């Protein structure tokens, strides 16, 4: 990927940017509460079941 | 590395004296180890001084707080660093600049880690995606540094509040949104029950 | 002489298979450039870009 | 029996296949039992291809005289009138859950396909007939089941009914429709003639299944590949496609209302495709929600993460 300006003489690569890389942060930060989900479980079980039941209270 | 900081922890605890100051130089030189606040509040750096002893304190403050310009500054002071250790110091300043600002742009770190082009710049850089270390992504027309995640530096102990700030604009947050979303069911839910009862009750009393 | 009249076409069709697989990655090629690679005059290169 | 269907039984599929009852008289097949959990899966991969045709494929077991519809899923075959023997794709399926079946003690095997067809009502065109026939042969049993997307949002009755083209040498000289629906005035002529080759079947419901059981474990570790809209750039060639399509409907408005299909004589019948301007409005408007259904996905992502920030 990416062009030759034959300008200046600079190369440039193409690295996505604009609409495609919103969709690839998104996807990348709920990806990293899925490992984190994981982690606490497998750590802590008994945390997790806590967890759920404070959202059914209030 | 994960393992080994729970192994540098144990043997500062059980000696201390000349043992002390050849430990400090052991645990910058080996690679994986990114944190270094565990091991500067403690009793046992404290009491080197007067000396060499004294370098090695100061030159363990530099890697949690200082950046890359602040120890070119005073490089006569501090002992010299080899082929590992310098680039280890490249790492943390990258992180250091991300915790006050969320973008930074090329020229502020073309001047700190004093470079020339764009990609011996970031050549330091991506060798910590690969471990786990530096993640984010990297913009060409803006011509800035989004730096999504990376290390805590020390234990986070001054920034430990915006821990709880940023997760607890994320749970209230949606609390408001979904009070609209909801809303929105109803109203679109109500107006098509109202057009099927005037639809039908306007066409049957034609024939009448 | 029933061959001669179709010798200028075919040399026509290979200078336009040249320029696709050059203007690809040049963005802002020059118009100079292209002549030097192909080793022809600049008299036919503004009348081959046209038709292009 | 009546308890015995309800569950998984290996002695009632080791006495069916071993004799093969449907060897003797085709017309052995008379009730069709439909789960409730499948129904809802064969209504929605339908729905996801608006005026195309999909098709699928179901399993189950049997039990008489009543077959069994227990799972279902899709298939990447479009349809089966546009690609002749569309029964080829689900070849690697059938290889891979075939041989997973017999070391675990499972006798489970196909029970039949199902497809789509919007437009014409649920019936089986001259098409269907002859790749039935081709497949009941090799694969037995088979049951060819349609299912009407774009019938049940106007209407709003829910389209279903199973059927079976006979093979040679069993169809009846004069049949009538046994499953009779609506059907627009083009294609009207053939369902009279081809209604001799099949016939419709008395379907049932029950509450069994195994498919809809498994589908939580996955999206416990696959809920971040749901959260992937943003329906404004996937397809955006289609999109912007249909906007050509209405100039040429617009254009046939305007000759609509000039002529008029109300003249001296013979009026409301001058005209072959009448109320031009009602139809195109349906496709105005069908480009205008297509396009803010994908930006209402983009606007919900800035709302709760965008409007986070940071001190």
């Amino acid at each position: 990927n990416g062009f030759i300006d034959q300008i200046d003489g600079i190369v440039h690569f193409e690295t996505r940017e604009a609409l495609p890389t919103w969709d690839k942060q998104i996807q990348s930060l709920c990806f990293q509460v899925n490992n984190l989900l994981e982690k606490i479980s497998q750590t802590a079980p008994e945390w997790t079941a806590q967890a759920m039941e404070a959202q059914m209270a209030q | 590395s994960s393992n080994l900081l729970e192994q540098f922890i144990l043997l500062a605890k059980g000696t201390s004296g000349s043992a002390l100051t050849a430990l400090i130089s052991q645990v910058l030189e080996a690679p994986g180890v990114y944190v270094f606040g565990e091991l500067l509040e403690l009793a046992n750096v404290q009491e080197l001084a007067e000396g060499a002893n004294a370098a090695y304190l100061q030159l363990l403050n530099l890697f949690a707080y200082g950046t890359y310009p602040d120890y070119i500054a005073n490089k006569e002071s501090l002992p010299e660093l080899s082929t590992a250790q310098q680039n280890k110091l490249k790492h943390l300043t990258i992180v250091s600049l991300a915790s006050r600002m969320k973008c930074i742009p090329y020229s502020v770190l073309l001047k700190d880690l004093e470079m020339r082009n764009l990609r011996e710049l970031e050549d330091l850089i991506i060798e910590a995606v690969y471990t786990d270390i530096i993640q984010g992504k990297l913009d060409q027309r803006n011509q800035l540094l989004e730096v999504d995640f990376c290390i805590g530096r020390d234990i986070r102990k001054k920034d430990i509040n915006n821990i709880v700030k940023t997760l607890h604009e994320w749970c209230d947050g949606c609390e408001a949104v979904l009070l609209g979303i909801e809303q929105q069911v109803l109203r679109a839910n109500q107006y098509k029950e109202n057009h099927n009862r005037t639809q039908q009750q306007v066409e049957a009393e034609v024939t009448n | 002489p029933f061959i001669r009249e179709h010798i200028e076409e075919l040399l026509r069709n290979i200078r336009t298979q040249v320029l696709i697989k050059l203007i690809k990655p040049y963005t802002r090629i020059h118009i100079p450039f292209i002549s030097k690679e192909l080793n022809i005059d600049v008299a036919d290169v503004e009348s081959l870009l046209v038709q292009c | 029996s009546i308890d015995e269907i309800y569950k998984y039984d290996k002695k009632q599929q080791q006495e069916i296949l071993a004799a093969k009852p449907w060897t003797k008289d085709h017309h052995y097949f008379k009730y069709c039992k439909i789960s409730a959990l499948a129904l809802l899966k064969m209504v929605m991969h339908a729905r996801s291809g608006g005026n195309l045709e999909v098709m699928g494929l179901m399993l189950g077991k049997v039990d008489g005289e009543t077959m069994i519809i227990m799972d279902s899923f899709a298939l990447p075959v479009e349809g089966t009138e546009t690609r002749v023997n569309a029964q080829a794709a689900a070849y690697e399926y059938m290889a891979a859950y075939i041989e997973n079946a017999k070391q675990v003690g499972r006798l489970e095997n196909a029970i039949g396909w199902y497809h789509s067809h919007p437009g014409y009502g649920c019936w089986l065109s001259g098409i269907d007939v002859s790749t039935q026939m081709l497949n009941q042969q090799f694969q037995e049993p088979f049951v060819a089941v349609v299912i009407d997307p774009t019938r049940t949002i106007s209407a709003g009755k829910v389209n279903l009914g199973a059927f079976r083209t006979y093979p040679k040498g069993y169809k009846p000289p004069d049949e009538g429709p046994s499953e009779y629906q609506t059907i627009p005035l083009n294609k009207i002529e053939d369902f009279g003639v081809h209604c001799k080759q099949y016939y419709a079947l008395e379907v049932s419901y029950f509450k069994s299944s195994l498919d809809r059981k498994l589908l939580e474990l996955l999206w416990n570790k696959y809920w971040v590949n749901t959260l992937s809209s943003s329906s404004l750039l996937t397809n955006a060639d289609y999109t912007t496609g249909q906007v050509f399509d209405l100039s040429e409907k617009l254009e046939q408005s305007e000759a609509q209302l000039g002529r008029g299909s109300f003249m001296l004589g013979l009026e409301t019948h001058d005209r072959k495709s009448e109320d031009k301007l009602a139809k195109a409005t349906r496709d105005s408007c069908k480009t205008t929600i297509e396009a803010i259904h994908g930006l209402m996905s983009q606007v919900i992502k800035d709302k709760l993460f965008n409007q986070i920030n940071i001190s």
